[PDB]
């Protein structure tokens, strides 16, 4: 029932959806473009994971306007989802410490 | 600084033929190549930007292709008004540089 | 009225401003420099987004002193704005949990 | 005894374990693969550190399915462990400020 | 007087010190090594900034054991300092919201 | 280790001419090239740092250019005191290396 945990879970499922949609749409956006490397779905999912975690190796990246806009959506969704998990951990710790000191 | 090699320096074709100009960059520059046409006594005129994108008011027989180091400007069915010098230009790295030019003869 | 939400919104608009100014100033700083690649505004905005999110592909980066100082401003603004969003999420969760347990 | 500090310490030891296991398993996963560079254990530990911190230089990265799955585990463990440390710092600050104002 | 703000300020000055020491020590560690690029102090400070923010372009990185250990210290100091700033922002927001609702 | 090729090894010019020395690196090194002049029986003297930046007290006719693998030291209007050996030096990668030198003749 606690809001922070349900929001964390929601953010997790939303992130999975964004990774899958970003993989699909990045391929869709990049295949028009000579030299583009983000053009098959298995490595595009890998790219979407590294973009969502900000763990970005430089092995793949978009070169088109629409692929970069897809990238921005994946970045913000990833950073926001992990920040939400952090915030829920803090809420849990704060509650448990209020209990441990009897408040 | 990026050398752009345009060879051959003169291309000779018959009317109605398809012709292809070559531009080779000394290092990889994505699609940051632009093509200009300069007629006798005229100023340069942009034909193709970013290797393949059309410009408004340019006849549709002009197209461009390539990526990396190798670039081609093509004309479908050459005609007389296409007689000109043709230059490529890179914007991938500072400073911008120009190819040395290919003259089109009919 | 709540401080955390207004600070989040402020940080968002400030970040947009910093991305635009950083794009402009990075081009201004880098065009002096032989070999520089951060020299046209569309890709400079892309670069500023990846710098602000720390999702940094390695496709573009500054090579001059002043471009790197611009980069540092964009990095800190990005990290601070997203950290502020995290902090506001935590404040919201903490308040809602204080309510859910009736305090 | 405080939950946040014990969870931080647990997360630290778990992260060390994940870095070591990820080094071992990344080598195991990548040596099948022509062109793979993540194939000796000293640099694989370095790679696992950069993956866990999201400080990712691009000098090494996995190319196989199973190496990339190992990578994802290391990314999430790193981001989660550092987020947990952040959350514990916030709980400590929140408690100390409740004291400083006498609540 | 508030603990979170003083800890944030301390972390800032400590981070500046770590960036300077990491620049010095990275050069010291890397000049033994054929092929190393992290070998002059101006770009080593730039490298230390990108390592501390996790905004890591791939233009520079250490290749030696001791340069990589220096790198790890800079990574952890950066991530910890920014996480501490986040935690202080959350403590400020939580206090202000406790006031705004009259507690 | 980065080979720096200075060719030709001797350059012969007439007074007042503009002259250009070439330095080619075996791999790309940004602008981390520095130029030194050494006269007969003298110690080397820095002329240009980071491919193009001026040094205080060096006559303004000296300039430098290039980035990547190709570098040029230029002298506007050569004069007699410019007779010397000229070396390039890279600082991009350990160890620092020197070109083999170009002698200037008038
Ligand atoms: C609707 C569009 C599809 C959107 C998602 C596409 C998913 C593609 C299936 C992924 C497995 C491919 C099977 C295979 O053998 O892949 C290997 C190819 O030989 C290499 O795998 C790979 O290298 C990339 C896989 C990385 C997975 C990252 C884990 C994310 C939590
Ligand atoms: C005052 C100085 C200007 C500062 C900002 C400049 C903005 C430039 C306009 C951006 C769109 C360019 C139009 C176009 O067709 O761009 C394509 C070029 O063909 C490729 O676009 C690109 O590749 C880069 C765009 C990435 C956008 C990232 C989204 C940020 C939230
Ligand atoms: C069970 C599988 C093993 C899993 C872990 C393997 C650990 C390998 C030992 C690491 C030291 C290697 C000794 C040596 O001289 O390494 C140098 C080689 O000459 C270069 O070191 C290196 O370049 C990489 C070391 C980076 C360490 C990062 C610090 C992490 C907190
Ligand atoms: C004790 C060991 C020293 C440790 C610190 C060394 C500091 C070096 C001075 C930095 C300025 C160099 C002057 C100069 O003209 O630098 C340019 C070279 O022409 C390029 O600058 C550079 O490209 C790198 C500077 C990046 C600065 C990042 C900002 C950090 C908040
Ligand atoms: C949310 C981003 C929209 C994806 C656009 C698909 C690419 C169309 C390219 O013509
Ligand atoms: C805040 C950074 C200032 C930007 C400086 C512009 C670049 C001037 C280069 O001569
Ligand atoms: C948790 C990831 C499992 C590691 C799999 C090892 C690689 C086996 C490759 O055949
Ligand atoms: C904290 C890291 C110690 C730095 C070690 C200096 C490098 C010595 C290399 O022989
Ligand atoms: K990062
Ligand atoms: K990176
Ligand atoms: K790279
Ligand atoms: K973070």
């Amino acid at each position: 029932s606690a809001l922070h945990w349900r929001a964390a879970g929601a953010a997790t499922v939303l992130l999975v959806i964004v990774l899958l949609a970003g993989s699909y749409l990045a391929v869709l956006a990049e295949r028009g473009a000579p030299g583009a490397q983000l053009i098959t779905y298995p490595r595009a999912l890998w790219w979407s994971v590294e973009t969502a975690t900000t763990v970005c190796y430089g092995d793949l990246y978009p070169v088109t306007l629409w692929g970069r806009c897809v990238a921005v959506v994946v970045m913000v969704a990833g950073i926001t989802s992990f920040g939400l998990v952090t915030a829920a951990l803090a809420t849990w710790f704060v509650g448990r410490e209020q209990e441990r000191r009897g408040h | 600084d990026i050398l752009l090699t345009q060879s051959p320096a003169i291309l000779s074709v018959s009317p109605g033929e398809r012709v292809s100009f070559s531009c080779r960059a000394s290092q990889s520059i994505g699609t940051d190549i632009h093509w200009y046409q300069q007629r006798t006594n005229g100023s340069p005129r942009l034909l193709i930007k970013y290797a393949s994108e059309s410009i408004s008011g340019i006849p549709s027989r002009f197209s461009g292709s390539g990526s990396g180091t190798d670039f081609t400007l093509s004309i479908n069915s050459v005609e007389s008004e296409d007689i000109a010098n043709y230059y490529c230009q890179q914007s991938n790295r500072w400073p911008f540089t120009f190819g040395s030019g290919t003259k089109l003869e009919i």
